[PDB]
C-alpha cells in the first residue's frame, strides 16, 4: 500500500519499429535492447 | 569345473588358503543358486506382459502377502546364519597364533617398496640357532631439559613423551631382503613350514598381498598403537617356486611399483640360502648359490620412467 | 465445444526467463531440475575420468597417464561420482517430487534448499579445482586414508581443496537433509497420514536421517584432517590411534553414505514398479519397515570395509553386515512381487527399473560374498570390490536415476522423452556396463588390486582389461543417446497435456497438471490410501483396491 | 598385446554396437500419428489452433465477458 | 456429462485430471512435430506484427461453411481482433473470418491472398504448408493496430 | 491496493500456526542441532581415541589443566543458558523488550565465556601445550575451539536476532526465531557441559 | 504427530542397543579394549535420534491430532493460511559463494582469504535473515 504508481514521460528517438519487440524484451522502448545478430556472429 | 566356478582363484598354497578357497566356492554356489532363482523369477514375471487380448481388466491388485513375506524374510536369515557360521569357523583358521612359529619373517613395507628381515628361524626338527639383532631400534624421546621457554616447561614429547618420528615399532633384523626400485625383492621361505609374518610400515599405511596365499593384511604404520594385529601366521606352504605379491592398499603415487616376490624353497635350500646370506652376499647371490634365479621371475622392477611417451 | 490450443507448445521460452530465476529461484521444482542437470554434468565429468583410467588400464604400460595422474583420476572420479553426483541427485529427486508426493506446496525452508544446492555446486567446483593446480587433484583414493592424507604424504594443495570442497558439499547435504525431514514431518496433505505417503518419500526421510547421522562425522573428520595438514595437529598421528581413528570415522560416514546413495533410488524404483505393473507396491508396510531396518543397521556396520586392517571386531561387523543384507532381500522380493501378475508394459522407465533389479542382484551377491572376512581378505581392496560396488552403484543410482528421469521428466517438463531413444540408451548402457564390470570380478580375484595405474605384461589380466575398456567405451557411447534425447525432448518432443503420461500412476504427483503448477497443486484428491492418483483416475477400482489387498 | 588391434577394438566395438542398436530401435515406427494424407478423409477430431500472441490485458477469466464475435468480414475457397 | 472413456476423473475444482496409457501420446495431431512447430511459429511470432490473434481450424466445417466459420471464430479467445482460417479437407472448403477490431488494417485485401495461398498449397498436396503460407500471407497483410 | 490481498499484519508470519501444528523453524533447528551433535561426536571420538593411546598420564607433563579459569566459564555458560530461557519466556509473550534484555545479557555472558576460553588458551600455550606440540594439546584445542566457534556463531545469531527485532514489529515469527536461537544456545551449553566433564573432570 | 516421534524412538532404541553391545563386545574380546571411535559415534548418533525423537514426542503430546495425522481427513479440513514460505531470494547463492571463499581460504592456507570469507558469510547471512524484515527506508 505504501507506494504510488509512477508516470514516466521520456523522450523517444531508429523508431524501434524494426529489430526487437516488447514481447521478447519487455523494456524495448526504454533503451537499447537489440544488438544485430550479424555483429554478434562476426 | 571348480577352477571355472572359482571365479579366478589363485590356487591355494597354504592350508588356510585352501580352506578359504573352499569357503569361497561354497558361498559362490549359494549365491549363484540365489541369483539364478531370482533371475528366473524376474524373467518369468517379465513374461507377464500386457497381452493385447486382455480387455479392461486390471490385475488382482493383491499386495500384502503376509505368509509369503514371512517365509522370504525368515529363510534369508537361515542362509545368512549358515554362511556366517561357515565364515566364523573358517576365520578361526586365519591366525592360529602358534607361540612357536617355524620361521619368522619381519615384513617391513616402506613407502613404495618392501624389506624382509628374517626375524627368527627355529625348526622343530632341530636346527637354525638364529635370531634377529635388534640393536637398531632407537627412539626419539625429546625429553630436553628446557624448551623455547626459559624454565618450567621441560617438555617431554608430543605423544606418550615421544616424537611421532620415533621408529620404536619398526624392528630391524640381520638378514634384510631389501628391494630397490630396480630389483624386485624376493622373499625366500621354506616349503612345509609355519611362517610368521610380523608386519610393519615405515612411512604410510598399505597392504601386503600374496594372491596365492588367498590372504592379505594392511601393514599399518604403528599397529600396536592402532589396536591392530600386525602378526599373521601361515600354517604351511606346500607348493614351491615363486609367487607374486602386491601392495594391496593405497601406498602413494608409486602404489603399483611395490610388487614383491616370495620364493618358497625346500628346507635344505632355505638352510643354504640363510647360510650364504649370513656371509656377506646379496639376495641375488644367495639365490644363485642355491641354483635358483636371482631376480623375481613372476615380476620385474618395471621401468621407473614416468611412461612410454617420456623422451627417455 | 472445442478449445483454442496451440499447434505445439513453447519450445524454449521467451528470452531471459531463466537466468534470474536460477540465481533467485526458491521453488523446489526448478531447484530439483538444476540438481538433476548439474549432477548429470558431474556424472559426465566423473565418467570422463573413468574412461581416462580405463584407456590407461587397457595396456600394461603407462601409455599416457603418469602414476600420480592416474591416481588423481581414480580419486576424483570416485569422489565426483559418490559425493558430487549421487548424494546430490538424491536430493535433486527429493526437491523434484517429494513436495508433490506429500501434497505440499513447497519445501519447508525453500531458501535453505536453494542454499543447499548452491553450497553443493560451489563445493563441487572447488573440489574439482584441484586439477587446475600444478600438483593436481588429490592423489589419495576416495577413502583418503590417514597417513597418506597428512601434509607429509600428499602435501599438495589439491588435497586441501578436496578436503574443503567435500566439507562444503557436506554442509549443503546436511542442510538438504534437515529441509527434507522438516518438509515430510510438517508439510503434508490434510489426508496424507504418515503410513499412506509414497515409498519414495519414506526412503527420502530415512535417507535424510542417515544424512544427518553420517555427514556431520565427515565434516568433523575433514576438519580434523585440515587441522592436521595446516597446523600439524597430531589428530591422526599413526603413533596415536590415528590411522584407525580415521578409518573408523570415515567409514562410519561413508557406509551410511552408500546407503543414503541407495535408499532414495530404491524408493524411485518402488514408485516405478507399481505404475507399469498396474498393481500396488507389494508389501508397502514391508518396504517401509525394510527401509527403517536398512538405515538402522547401516548406521552400525560401518567397519566391514576394515576387515584387512586387523584392527576391528570382525564377528560383530560381519553379523551386522548379514543382518543388513537381509532387509535388502526383503525389499528385492517386494519389488518382484509388485511386478508379479500384472499387465506389465516395458517402457523405458521400467526397462531401467528391471535393469536395476538385474544388476543390483549380482551386486548384492558380490556383497554377501564380501561380507565374510575370510573371503574379503583375498578379495579386499581388489577389482572384485570394484565390481561389487560398481554393480550395486551403477544399478542403484544410474539405472534407477535413469528410470526416475524417464519417469518424472514429463511431470517436470510437460514433454515425453522419445521412447525409441530410451530403448537404445538403456540397451547400450546395460550391455556396456555388464561388459565393463563383469570381467572385473575375475580380474580382482586373480591378483590385481584396485588403484593400479599399470601392470606387467608378464602378469595376466590384459585381455580382460581391454574387455573392460570395450565396455567402458560402450557406456561412453551409451551416454550420447540419453543426452540427445533429453536435449531434443525438453523443448521439442511429444507434448503431454494430462496427468499420468505413464497411465495407472500413483503417489499423488500425478494429481496435478503435468507441468506442475507453482505450489504444485490446484486440487488435491481424497487421500485414502497409498495411491491417491490411482484412486482419483480410476474410482471404480477403489473397492477392488481394498478387496484384493489382503489376499496377497 | 597388438596395441593397434586392441585400440581398434575398443574404438570400434562400442561404435559398431551403437550402430547396430540404432538400426534396431531408431528404425522403428514411433508413437506419433502418421501425417494426414490429403486424399484420405479427415479422421481426426476438429482442431482449433490459436496464437496466444496478443496480450489479454487481465489474466483472470472473470471480467472478460462475451461482448460479441462482431464478425468483420469473410472469404472462401475450394482448393 | 461423461469424462474421457477411461482414466479421466473430474477433480474438486473445474479442472479435469486425465491420463493416458504408458505407450500412446496425448496431442495425437496427425502432422510431423516439425511442421506443427513451424505453424506455431507462423501463428505466434509470424503474427506479432499483425497484433491480431491468428487461428487455424483444420476440422470439418459443414453446412454453410461461412456461418460455422463464424461460430468457430466465436471459440477464439479474442474473436474481435482475430483472423481464423478454417479449412475442411473433406469438403475441400476454405473460409476466413475476422472481427470488428481487424478492419481497415489490410485484412480484407489479404483475405483472398491467404485463401489463394492455402488453396494452391492444398491442390499441390500439403495441408500444413498451405496453413503456414496462408497464416504468413495474412499476417504480413495485417498492419499492427 | 484497497486494504490488502493477504490479510496479514506483517510481511512475514510464522511458518506454521504453532497452536495446533508443529513450528517448522523449531523442528528444523532441532534436527540440525541433532546433526551438529554428531559433528561434536566426531570431535569427541578423536579426543577419546587419543586418550586411550597415552601412557597412563593423559594430560602430558607440560600441560596442566586450570580449573580456576575452567569452572567459572562453564558456570557462566550455564547462567547464559538460564538467561536465554528467560529471554524465551519473554519472547512467547509480546514483550520484545524483555526478550532483548535477556538475550543481551546472555550475549554478554557468552562473550565473557569466549574471552575466558581465549585467556585459558593463552595460558595453556604459554605453558607449553600447543596444537603442533602434542596429541593431547591438539585434540583438546580442536574440541574446545570448535565448541568456541559454535559459541561465536551463537553470539552472531544473538546479535542478528536482536537487530531483526529492532528492524520490524515483534511478531510470532520473530518469537519463533528467538526460540530456535535459544535451542541452539542450549545445545551449545549442553555440549560444553559434556566437553568440560570429559576434558576436566573425567580426564 | 505420534508416528514421527515413534520412528525416532525406534531408531533411538536400536542405536542405544548397538552402542551398548559394541562397547561390551569391544571392551572385552578386542586387542585394545573399547575402540572409542565407533563406540562414541554410536553413542552420539543415539543422542542425535534421542534429541529429535524427544522433541517430536513432546510436540505430539502437546499437539492435537492434525489432519496430516488423521485418517479419513477431508482436504478441506487442512484448508487455511499456511505459513510464510520465503519467495525468490538471491541471498542463498551469495551465502554459498561467501562460504566457498572461506573454504578456499581454509584449503589454501590464506588467513586473509579466510577472514574475508568469514566477513562475507556474516554479511550474506545477515542479508538472508533480514531479507523479510528490513523495514522501508525512512530517508
Ligand atoms: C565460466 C563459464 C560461465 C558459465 C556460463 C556459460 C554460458 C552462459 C550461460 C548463461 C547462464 C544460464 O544459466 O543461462 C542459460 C543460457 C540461456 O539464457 P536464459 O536466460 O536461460 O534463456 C531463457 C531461455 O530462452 C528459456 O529457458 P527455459 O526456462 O525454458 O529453459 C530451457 C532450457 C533449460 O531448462 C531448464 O529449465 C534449465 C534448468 C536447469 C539448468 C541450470 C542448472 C545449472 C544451475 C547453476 C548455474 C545457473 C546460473 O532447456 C534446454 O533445452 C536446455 C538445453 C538442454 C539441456 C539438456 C541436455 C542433456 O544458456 C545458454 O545459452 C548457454 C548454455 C549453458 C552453458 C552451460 C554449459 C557449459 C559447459 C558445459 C559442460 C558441462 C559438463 C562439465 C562442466
Ligand atoms: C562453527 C559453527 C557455528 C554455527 C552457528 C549457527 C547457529 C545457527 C542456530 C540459530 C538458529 C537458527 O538458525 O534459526 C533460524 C532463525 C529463524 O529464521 P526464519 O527466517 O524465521 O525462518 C524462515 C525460513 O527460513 C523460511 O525461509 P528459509 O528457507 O530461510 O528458512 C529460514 C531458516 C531455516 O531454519 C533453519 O533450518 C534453522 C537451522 C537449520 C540450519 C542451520 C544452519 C546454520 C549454520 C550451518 C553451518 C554448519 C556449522 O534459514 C535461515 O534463514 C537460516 C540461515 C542459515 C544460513 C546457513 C549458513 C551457511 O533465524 C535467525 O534469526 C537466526 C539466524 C542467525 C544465524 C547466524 C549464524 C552465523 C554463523 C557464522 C558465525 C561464525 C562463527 C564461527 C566462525
Ligand atoms: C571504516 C568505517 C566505515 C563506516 C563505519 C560507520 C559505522 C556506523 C555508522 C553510523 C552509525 C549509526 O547509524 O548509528 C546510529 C544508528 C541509528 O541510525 P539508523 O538510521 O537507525 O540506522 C539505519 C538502520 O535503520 C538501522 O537498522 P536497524 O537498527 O533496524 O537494525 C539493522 C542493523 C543492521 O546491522 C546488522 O548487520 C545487524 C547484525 C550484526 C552483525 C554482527 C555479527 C558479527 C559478530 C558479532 C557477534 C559475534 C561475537 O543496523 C544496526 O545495527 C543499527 C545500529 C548501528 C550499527 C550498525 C551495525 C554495526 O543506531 C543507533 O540507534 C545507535 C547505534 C550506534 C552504534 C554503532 C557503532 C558501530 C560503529 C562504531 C565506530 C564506527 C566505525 C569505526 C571503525
Ligand atoms: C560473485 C558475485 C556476487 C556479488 C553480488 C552481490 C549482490 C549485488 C547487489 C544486489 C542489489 C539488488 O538486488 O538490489 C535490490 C535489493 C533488494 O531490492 P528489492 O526490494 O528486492 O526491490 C528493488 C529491486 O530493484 C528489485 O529488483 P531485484 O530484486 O531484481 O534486484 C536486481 C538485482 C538482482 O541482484 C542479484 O540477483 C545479485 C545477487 C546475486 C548474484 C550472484 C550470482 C553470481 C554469479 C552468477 C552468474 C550467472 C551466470 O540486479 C543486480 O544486482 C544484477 C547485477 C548482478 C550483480 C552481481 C554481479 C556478479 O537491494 C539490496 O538488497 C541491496 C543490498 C546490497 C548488499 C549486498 C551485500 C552482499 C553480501 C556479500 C556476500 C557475497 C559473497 C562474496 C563471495
Ligand atoms: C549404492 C552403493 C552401495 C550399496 C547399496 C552397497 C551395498 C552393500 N555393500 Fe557395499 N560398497 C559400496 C557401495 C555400496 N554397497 C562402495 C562404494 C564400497 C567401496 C569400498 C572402498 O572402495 O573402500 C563398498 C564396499 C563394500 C565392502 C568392502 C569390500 C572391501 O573393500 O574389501 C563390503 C563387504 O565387505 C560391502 C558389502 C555390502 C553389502 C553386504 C551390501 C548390501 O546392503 C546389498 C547387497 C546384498 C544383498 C544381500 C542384496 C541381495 C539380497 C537378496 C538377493 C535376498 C536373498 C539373498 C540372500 C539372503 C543372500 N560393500
Ligand atoms: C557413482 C559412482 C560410480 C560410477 C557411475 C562409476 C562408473 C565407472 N567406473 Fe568407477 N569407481 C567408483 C564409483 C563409480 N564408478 C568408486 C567410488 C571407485 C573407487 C575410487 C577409489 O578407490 O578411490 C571407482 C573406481 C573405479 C576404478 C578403479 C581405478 C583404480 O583404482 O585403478 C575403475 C577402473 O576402470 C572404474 C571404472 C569405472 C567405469 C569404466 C565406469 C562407467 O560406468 C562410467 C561411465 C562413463 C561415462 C558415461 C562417461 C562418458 C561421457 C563422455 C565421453 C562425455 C564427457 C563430456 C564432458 C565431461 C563435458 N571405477
Ligand atoms: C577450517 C579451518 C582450518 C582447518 C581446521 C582448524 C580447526 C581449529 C579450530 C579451533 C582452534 C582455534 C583455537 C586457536 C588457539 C589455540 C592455541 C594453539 O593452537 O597454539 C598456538 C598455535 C601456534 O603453536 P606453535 O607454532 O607451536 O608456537 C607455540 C608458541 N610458543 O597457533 C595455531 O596454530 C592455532 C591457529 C588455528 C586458527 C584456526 C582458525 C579457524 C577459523 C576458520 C574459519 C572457518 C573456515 C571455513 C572452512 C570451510
Ligand atoms: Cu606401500
Amino acid at each position: 500500500m505504501s507506494s504510488t504508481q509512477d508516470r514516466s514521460q521520456l523522450d523517444p528517438e531508429v523508431e524501434r519499429h524494426t529489430g526487437v519487440d516488447v514481447e521478447d524484451v519487455p523494456s524495448a522502448e526504454w533503451g537499447w535492447s537489440h544488438m544485430p545478430i550479424g555483429v554478434m556472429h562476426i | 569345473w571348480s577352477d571355472a566356478l572359482a571365479l579366478g582363484w589363485p590356487t591355494g598354497i597354504t592350508p588356510e588358503a585352501k580352506l578359504n578357497r573352499e569357503l569361497w566356492i561354497g558361498s559362490v554356489i549359494a549365491s549363484f543358486a540365489v541369483g539364478a532363482i531370482v533371475w528366473g523369477l524376474i524373467f518369468w514375471t517379465s513374461a507377464f506382459h500386457r497381452k493385447k487380448a486382455t480387455d479392461t481388466e486390471l490385475p488382482r491388485q493383491f499386495g500384502y502377502n503376509m505368509p509369503l513375506e514371512l517365509t522370504l524374510t525368515v529363510i534369508p536369515f537361515l542362509i545368512i546364519s549358515v554362511l556366517f557360521y561357515f565364515t566364523v569357523v573358517v576365520q578361526e583358521r586365519m591366525m592360529h597364533k602358534d607361540p612357536n612359529p617355524e620361521v619368522v619373517i619381519d615384513v617391513t613395507a616402506f613407502q613404495w617398496n618392501w624389506k624382509f628381515g628374517y626375524q627368527k628361524i627355529a625348526f622343530a626338527d632341530g636346527s637354525f640357532d638364529y635370531d634377529g639383532a635388534d640393536p637398531e631400534r632407537k627412539e626419539a624421546m625429546t625429553s630436553r631439559p628446557e624448551g623455547k621457554d626459559e624454565h618450567g616447561i621441560e617438555k617431554v614429547g608430543p605423544i606418550r613423551g615421544m616424537t611421532p618420528e620415533d621408529r620404536t615399532y619398526l624392528n630391524f633384523d640381520k638378514i634384510e631382503t631389501l628391494g630397490t626400485s630396480s630389483e624386485i625383492p624376493v622373499l625366500v621361505l621354506p616349503a612345509g613350514k609355519r611362517i610368521e609374518f610380523v608386519l610393519n610400515s615405515a612411512d604410510v599405511i598399505h597392504g601386503f598381498w600374496v594372491p596365492e596365499f588367498l590372504f592379505k593384511r594392511d601393514v599399518l604404520p604403528e599397529p600396536k598403537a592402532n589396536n591392530s594385529d600386525n602378526v599373521f601366521q601361515v600354517s604351511e606352504i606346500q607348493q614351491t617356486g615363486a609367487f607374486v605379491g602386491r601392495c594391496t592398499e593405497m601406498c602413494g603415487t608409486f602404489h603399483a611399483m611395490m610388487n614383491f616376490e616370495v620364493r618358497v624353497v625346500e628346507p635344505n635350500d632355505f638352510k643354504a640360502y640363510i647360510d650364504q646370506r649370513n656371509a656377506g652376499k646379496t639376495n641375488a647371490e644367495a639365490l644363485a648359490a642355491i641354483n635358483q634365479p636371482p631376480l623375481a621371475i613372476t615380476t620385474e622392477p618395471f621401468e621407473s620412467r614416468r611412461g612410454e611417451l617420456v623422451p627417455q | 465445444e472445442l478449445e483454442a490450443r496451440r499447434p505445439f507448445p513453447e519450445r524454449m521460452g521467451p528470452k531471459g526467463n531463466l537466468i534470474y530465476k536460477l540465481i533467485t529461484t526458491t521453488d523446489h521444482k526448478l531447484i530439483g531440475i538444476m540438481y538433476c542437470v548439474v549432477c548429470f554434468a558431474f556424472f559426465l565429468v566423473g565418467g570422463l575420468m573413468a574412461l581416462f583410467m580405463r584407456t590407461e588400464l587397457a595396456m600394461p604400460g603407462l601409455q599416457f597417464l603418469s602414476n600420480e595422474q592416474f591416481n588423481q583420476l581414480f580419486t576424483m572420479h570416485g569422489t565426483v561420482m559418490l559425493l558430487f553426483y549421487a548424494t546430490p541427485i538424491v536430493f535433486g529427486f527429493a526437491n523434484l517430487v517429494l513436495p508433490l508426493q506429500i501434497g505440499a506446496p513447497d519445501v519447508a525452508f525453500p531458501r535453505l534448499n536453494a542454499l543447499s544446492f548452491w553450497l553443493f555446486l560451489f563445493g563441487a567446483l572447488i573440489a574439482i579445482a584441484g586439477f587446475i593446480t600444478p600438483g593436481g587433484a588429490a592423489d589419495f583414493g576416495w577413502t583418503a586414508y590417514s597417513p597418506l592424507t597428512d601434509a607429509i604424504h600428499s602435501p599438495g594443495a589439491g588435497g586441501d581443496l578436496w578436503i574443503m570442497g567435500l566439507a562444503v558439499g557436506g554442509l549443503g547435504t546436511i542442510l538438504g537433509g534437515v529441509n527434507m525431514i522438516t518438509t515430510v514431518v510438517c508439510m503434508r496433505a490434510p489426508g496424507m497420514t504418515m503410513f499412506r505417503m509414497p515409498i519414495f518419500t519414506w526412503n527420502i526421510l530415512v535417507t535424510s536421517i542417515l544424512v544427518l547421522i553420517a555427514f556431520p562425522i565427515l565434516t568433523a573428520a575433514l576438519f580434523g584432517l585440515a587441522a592436521d595438514r595446516h597446523l600439524g595437529a597430531h589428530i591422526y598421528d599413526p603413533a596415536n590411534g590415528g590411522v584407525l581413528l580415521w578409518q573408523h570415522l570415515f567409514w562410519f560416514f561413508g557406509h551410511p553414505e552408500v546407503y543414503i546413495i541407495a535408499l532414495p533410488f530404491f524408493g524411485i524404483v518402488s514408485e516405478i514398479f507399481p505404475v507399469f505393473s498396474r498393481k500396488p507396491i507389494f508389501g508397502y508396510t514391508t518396504l517401509i519397515y525394510a527401509t527403517l531396518a536398512i538405515a538402522a543397521l547401516s548406521v552400525a556396520v560401518w567397519a566391514h570395509h576394515m576387515y584387512a586392517t586387523g584392527a576391528v571386531l570382525l564377528p560383530f561387523f560381519s553379523f551386522m553386515t548379514f543382518l543388513i543384507a537381509v532387509p535388502t532381500g526383503i525389499k528385492f522380493f517386494n519389488w518382484i512381487g509388485t511386478m508379479w501378475k500384472g499387465q506389465l508394459t516395458f517402457e523405458t522407465p521400467m526397462l531401467f527399473s528391471v535393469g536395476f533389479l538385474i544388476t543390483f542382484l549380482l551386486g548384492g551377491l558380490s556383497g554377501v560374498l564380501l561380507a565374510s572376512p575370510p573371503l574379503d581378505f583375498h578379495v579386499t581392496d581388489s577389482y572384485f570390490v570394484i565390481a561389487h560396488f560398481h554393480y550395486v552403484l551403477f544399478g542403484t543410482i544410474v539405472f534407477a536415476t535413469y528410470a526416475g528421469i524417464y519417469f518424472w521428466f514429463p511431470k517436470m517438463t510437460g514433454r515425453l522423452l522419445d521412447e525409441r531413444l530410451g530403448k537404445l540408451h538403456f540397451w547400450l548402457t546395460f550391455i556396456g556396463f555388464h561388459t565393463t564390470f563383469l570381467v572385473q570380478h575375475w580380474l580382482g580375484d586373480e591378483g590385481m588390486p584396485r588403484r593400479y595405474a599399470d601392470y606387467l605384461p608378464t602378469d595376466g589380466f590384459t585381455t580382460l582389461n581391454v574387455i573392460s575398456t570395450v565396455g567402458a567405451f560402450i557406456l561412453g557411447v551409451s551416454m550420447l543417446p540419453f543426452v540427445w534425447n533429453v536435449f531434443k525432448s525438453w523443448r521439442y518432443g511429444e507434448p503431454v497435456t494430462v496427468d499420468d503420461p505413464w497411465g495407472y500412476g500413483n503417489s499423488l504427483e500425478w494429481a496435478t497438471s503435468c507441468p506442475p503448477p507453482r505450489h504444485n497443486f490446484t486440487e488435491l484428491p481424497r487421500i485414502r490410501s497409498e495411491r491417491p492418483a490411482f484412486e482419483l483416475h480410476y474410482p471404480h477400482m477403489v473397492e477392488r483396491m481394498r478387496a484384493e489387498a489382503h489376499v496377497g | 598385446m597388438s596395441t593397434a588391434l586392441t585400440h581398434g577394438l575398443i574404438g570400434g566395438v562400442p561404435l559398431v554396437l551403437f550402430a547396430v542398436l540404432a538400426l534396431i530401435f531408431l528404425t522403428r515406427k514411433g508413437p506419433h500419428p502418421d501425417t494426414y494424407k490429403m486424399s484420405d478423409p479427415w479422421t481426426h477430431a476438429p482442431i482449433l489452433w490459436a496464437a496466444e500472441e496478443p496480450r489479454e490485458h487481465g489474466h483472470g477469466g472473470h471480467g472478460h465477458d462475451s461482448h460479441g464475435v462482431v464478425i468483420g468480414g469473410g472469404a472462401s475457397g475450394k482448393w | 456429462e461423461l469424462d474421457l472413456p477411461y482414466g479421466s476423473a473430474l477433480t474438486s475444482s473445474g479442472r479435469i485430471s486425465a491420463v493416458t496409457e504408458p505407450g500412446e501420446l496425448s496431442v495425437h495431431y496427425p502432422f510431423p512435430t516439425m511442421d506443427l512447430v513451424v505453424l506455431d511459429d507462423a501463428l505466434k511470432y509470424g503474427s506479432r506484427a499483425a497484433k491480431a490473434r491468428f487461428a487455424v481450424y483444420i476440422g470439418p466445417l459443414g453446412a454453410d461453411t461461412a456461418a460455422t466459420a463464424r461460430e468457430i471464430l466465436a471459440n477464439v479467445p479474442t474473436p474481435e481482433n482475430a483472423v481464423l482460417l478454417a479449412v475442411s479437407p473433406d469438403q475441400r472448403a476454405i473460409e476466413v473470418v475476422y472481427g470488428a477490431d481487424v478492419k481497415g488494417r489490410g485484412i480484407e485485401s489479404a483475405a483472398p491472398l491467404g485463401v489463394s495461398a492455402a488453396a494452391a498449397s492444398f491442390k499441390e498436396g500439403n495441408l500444413i504448408d498451405g496453413l503456414i503460407s496462408a497464416v504468413r500471407v495474412m499476417s504480413a497483410g495485417v498492419s499492427p493496430a | 491496493m484497497t486494504s490488502a490481498v493477504g490479510t496479514s499484519g506483517t510481511a512475514i508470519t510464522s511458518r506454521v500456526h504453532s497452536l495446533n501444528r508443529p513450528n517448522m523453524v523449531s523442528v528444523g533447528t532441532i534436527v540440525w542441532l541433532s546433526s551438529e551433535l554428531m559433528f561434536f561426536a566426531g570431535l569427541f571420538a578423536m579426543y577419546f581415541t587419543a586418550r586411550a593411546q597415552a601412557g597412563g598420564a593423559w594430560p602430558p607433563e607440560p600441560t596442566e589443566l586450570n580449573l580456576a579459569l575452567a569452572v567459572p566459564v562453564t558456570l557462566v555458560l550455564i547462567a547464559s543458558s538460564f538467561t536465554c530461557q528467560m529471554g524465551v519466556f519473554a519472547a512467547e509473550r509480546g514483550d520484545v523488550f524483555g526478550l532483548r534484555r535477556w538475550y543481551v545479557i546472555t550475549f554478554l555472558m557468552g562473550l565473557f565465556f569466549v574471552l575466558g576460553q581465549g585467556y585459558e588458551y593463552i595460558h595453556l600455550v604459554e605453558h607449553g601445550t600447543t596444537i603442533p606440540g602434542s596429541a593431547y594439546g591438539s585434540v583438546f584445542y580442536l574440541a574446545t575451539g570448535f565448541h568456541g566457534l559454535h559459541v561465536i556463531g551463537g553470539l552472531v545469531a544473538f546479535v542478528l536476532l536482536l537487530a531483526r527485532t529492532k528492524m520490524s514489529k515483534f511478531t510470532p515469527a520473530q518469537a519463533t526465531a528467538a526460540i530456535v536461537v535459544s535451542y541452539y544456545w542450549h545445545f551449545v551449553d549442553i555440549v560444553w557441559i559434556a566437553l568440560f566433564a570429559t576434558i576436566y573432570f573425567v580426564r | 504427530m505420534h508416528i514421527e516421534a515413534r520412528l525416532f524412538e525406534i531408531l533411538t532404541a536400536f542405536f542405544a542397543l548397538a552402542a551398548v553391545v559394541y562397547a561390551v563386545l569391544t571392551a572385552m574380546f578386542a586387542t585394545g579394549g573399547v575402540e572409542w571411535a565407533g563406540t562414541t559415534a554410536l553413542v552420539l548418533t543415539t543422542g542425535l535420534t534421542l534429541i529429535t525423537g524427544t522433541f517430536f514426542r513432546f510436540v505430539a503430546r502437546r499437539l492435537d491430532t492434525r489432519p496430516e495425522d488423521y485418517e479419513d481427513a477431508e482436504i478441506s479440513d487442512g484448508a487455511g493460511e499456511l505459513g510464510f514460505f520465503a519467495p525468490h531470494s538471491w541471498w542463498p547463492i551469495l551465502i554459498s559463494l561467501s562460504f566457498s571463499t572461506a573454504a578456499v581460504g581454509a584449503a589454501l592456507w590464506l588467513p586473509w582469504l579466510i577472514a574475508a570469507g568469514v566477513a562475507f558469510v556474516i554479511t550474506s547471512v545477515c542479508g538472508l535473515v533480514f531479507e523479510y524484515y528490513w523495514g522501508p527506508e525512512k530517508h
